[PDB]
Order: C-alpha cells, then structure tokens, then sequence
C-alpha cells in the first residue's frame, strides 16, 4: 500500500583541526506487494472441492555508504550482498 | 594524536515485528574514548521512557537493545559521542510492524453425499491476524444463521449445522475468510440423495 | 495406492534478489499419480527459448526453477502448475530484481593544513558510489569552476584541487560535496596560508 522510506544521517566535527563531515542517505525502503502477488489455488475434480488463498508480502531493501546491501521479504530471512558484487 | 570521535560503522535503520527485540549497533573510534549517549525523538533515552532498554559501550562498540518493542516505540534514534577534540552524531529510524498473517484454513470444507432427512455438519478451522471475518455461502448466496441452518463459532472452529437436508439443499457451499492482509476461500459440494 | 489430487505441501515464495545473482523458486508437491509439472512467467509458458540458462528440475516431490544470473527484465510473477487425473493445483509468487546502488562515501577525507606563502597545495578526496556521484568543490560556501586558478582533476576515484601557488587570499574553508540518486556527503577542512614574518 504505502512504501516506507527510512533515512539515516551522520554528522561529525573536529575542532582541533577544524574539519567536519556530513552524510544522509536512503537507508531502508520497505514496500508492500498486493496479495494477488503471491497466491495459491487448488482444484479437486474428483471430490468437487476447491481451495484458494492470497496474501500481501512486504519487501525490505537496505543499503549503505560502506558498499553493502541487504534485502528480503519481511518474515523470511535477509540476504547480505557485498557491493562491487562478484561471484563464487 | 588526540583523535576526534568518528564512526567506522554508523547506526542503520531497523525494521522489526511488534513484540520482538530491536537492536541498534555502531562502532566508534576515538581517543580519548568518547562519552556516548543515546536519544529518541530528540529526548534522552532512559529506563523511564523506554522500559527494559539495555545499553553497553566497550571496545569501540556501542549497542542499544529494546526488549519487547511496541508500535509506539517507533521514531528517530540518535547516538552521540564526544571528547576534547570534537563530537559525532549518527541517526537512524526504528519502524515496528504488526505481526500479521493472511487467513489460513487449517481444516477445509469437505464434499459429502448423504441421505434425505439427515443432519449435516460442514466445518472449517481458520486462523488470521487480524482476526478474519468468516462467512458462509451456498451457490454464491450468503447463508443467514438460523435454526434450520445453524452457524456457530467455537474458538477458531466455525460450523454450519443443517438440521434436515433435502435435495433442494444440494449445491456448492463455500466459506470466505478475509482480513486486511489477505483472504482465503474453501468450497465443497453437498449432494443430498432422495 | 490412493488416488489423490495434487496439493502444494509448501507454496512458492516471492523473492527479492540482486541483479546479477541467482534466484530460486522452490515448492513441495504431493499427488498420485504424480503430477505433470510446468512453469510460467506472466501467464506465458517457460522454456529454454524464453529464458536461456534456466535450470528446471522435478523429482522426489520437490520442483525447482533456478535462474543463475538474474536480470531486471526477469522480474514478474512465477507460477508452478501441477496437473493430474483427479485435479489441478497452481502457485504464484513474484520475483523482484533490485539493482546495485550505494550512496556517496569519502574513503579519504579532506584534511586541514597550514602552509607557507608561495607553496603548492593539494586538497584531495577519494569518493565511492553507485551510481558514480557528481562531485563539486567549494570555498567559503561558493562553488569552484576548475580553472587555471584552481585546477580540479580526477584520477580514478581520487579527486584533487591544486593551488599552483598559495597566498593568504586563499586561506579559507574548503569543502567537497558528493551526491547521487541515493545519498549525499560532505567533507570540509581548512587551509591556512602563513604570512610574512
């Protein structure tokens, strides 16, 4: 329904050297898929019975300046990738 | 070299299920070691405003634990580190979701062929959060509980008791269960022999 | 031994993955006789002619479809259909393919420095991001257009601003700002050019 957008911020300063540093970024975005997105449906023509179910699933994608992403469906586990993404 | 506080790993957002444990964690470097303090929505954090919180800061590793979070706990969380050279703030969000689940039929309707004049009992078992709204239907028309067609609820077990079945009662019966995050449907066929 | 229509012991589950990595839909199935099994994308039947490299398997009641290297274009709904003489069963889940992105970061920060009138001075940063961040230099709040006067130049991911010869008028607060579609960052430092003594 409504995508959520979470932001993280960092603000550091050094008065001994007069140096500062800022940062703000789209840290975590949480989205909502429509139930039609993951459904199940079964027909038994021998016993004349049918079953149907559908449900929303919320996806979670996270990121960071330190080059590392995180993603998954909320309820299932998250997966962690190493940006500049390679292969094994 | 006195070294102003700095983050090698700042706070990062956290999403988590109502009732679970949420955890903010960050690594801080500096010298002399900073005085760290945590905030929520601008107000300082304490056992008083967040019952059961746990805090720790050893070996460059800062960590704040909230035991049994509740929706009301959502908001911006800050960590501040200072010392003679300077300071540092790292800010992140905590969003808590309701633990929800689409309607599920643990026991589904079942087709049955019976004898005219029989008592027939069709029953399902349904779970959901939020509680599903459950209704019964015959051939697309919603059934209205009554003495001849008795619908009753017992825990998460729903029942339709047809006192006296006849051939006019034959057809496709179905039960629909809906809630804010989904819906499920179980249909079966009832044959009444004359 | 017991003619039983096909039923998903465990439905398909939607998945989010990183463009370039492997994706797998998995399901467990029952029935007898054992169901014929087949897969679809957005209603269209799946074959090695529609999805080169796909690995499909179906044995021991467990059906698997794996895409070794997913692309953005693979996003869609995936259906596993199981058929047999007593009935039929379907399961649909989504595949969501996300691209690599990372907000600007300063792997090496601007650094305050004191120098002597007439020194060559180099202010340099090392910036990382995906997509590649746009980077700018500023002095006392105003942006610097690279020029003879202040030569800005990039060398790999390392950006630097050379002051051919430094003078007091050059003392001031410098800063670099890095932005892209997912975040921004700023590193500020100070430069002090010593006077005559």
């Amino acid at each position: 329904m409504a995508t959520s957008e979470l932001s993280s911020e960092v603000s550091e300063e050094n008065s001994e050297r007069r140096e500062a540093f800022w940062a703000e970024w789209k840290d975590l975005t949480l989205s909502t898929r429509p139930e039609e997105g993951s459904s199940l449906h079964e027909e038994d023509t021998q016993r004349h019975e049918t079953y149907h179910q559908q449900g929303q699933s919320q996806v979670l994608v996270q990121r960071s300046p330190w080059l590392m992403m995180r993603m998954g469906i909320l309820g299932r586990g998250l997966q962690e990738y190493q940006l500049p993404y390679q292969r094994v | 070299t006195t070294q102003a506080p700095t983050f090698t790993q700042p706070l990062q957002s956290v999403v988590v299920l109502e009732g679970s444990t949420a955890t903010f964690e960050a690594h801080i470097s500096g010298f002399p070691v900073p005085e760290v303090s945590w905030f929520r929505d601008g107000q300082v954090i304490s056992t008083s405003t967040l019952p059961g919180v746990q805090i720790s800061f050893s070996d460059g590793r800062a960590k704040l634990t909230i035991p049994a979070v509740t929706k009301a706990n959502s908001g911006r969380y800050s960590l501040k580190a200072t010392n003679g050279s300077g300071q540092a703030t790292s800010t992140a969000e905590l969003l808590v979701k309701a633990e929800t689940a689409p309607p599920n039929f643990v026991q589904r309707l079942q087709s049955m062929t019976v004898r005219q004049g029989s008592q027939v009992r069709l029953q399902v078992r349904v779970t959901g959060i939020p509680t599903p709204v459950v209704k019964f239907y015959r051939d697309g028309a919603e059934i209205q509980s009554s003495l001849d067609f008795q619908i009753s609820q017992e825990g998460d077990l729903y029942s339709l008791l047809i006192a006296e079945a006849y051939p006019e009662d034959s057809g496709t019966y179905s039960v629909n269960a809906t809630n804010s995050v989904g819906r499920a449907t179980s249909t079966a066929e009832l044959l009444v022999q004359g």
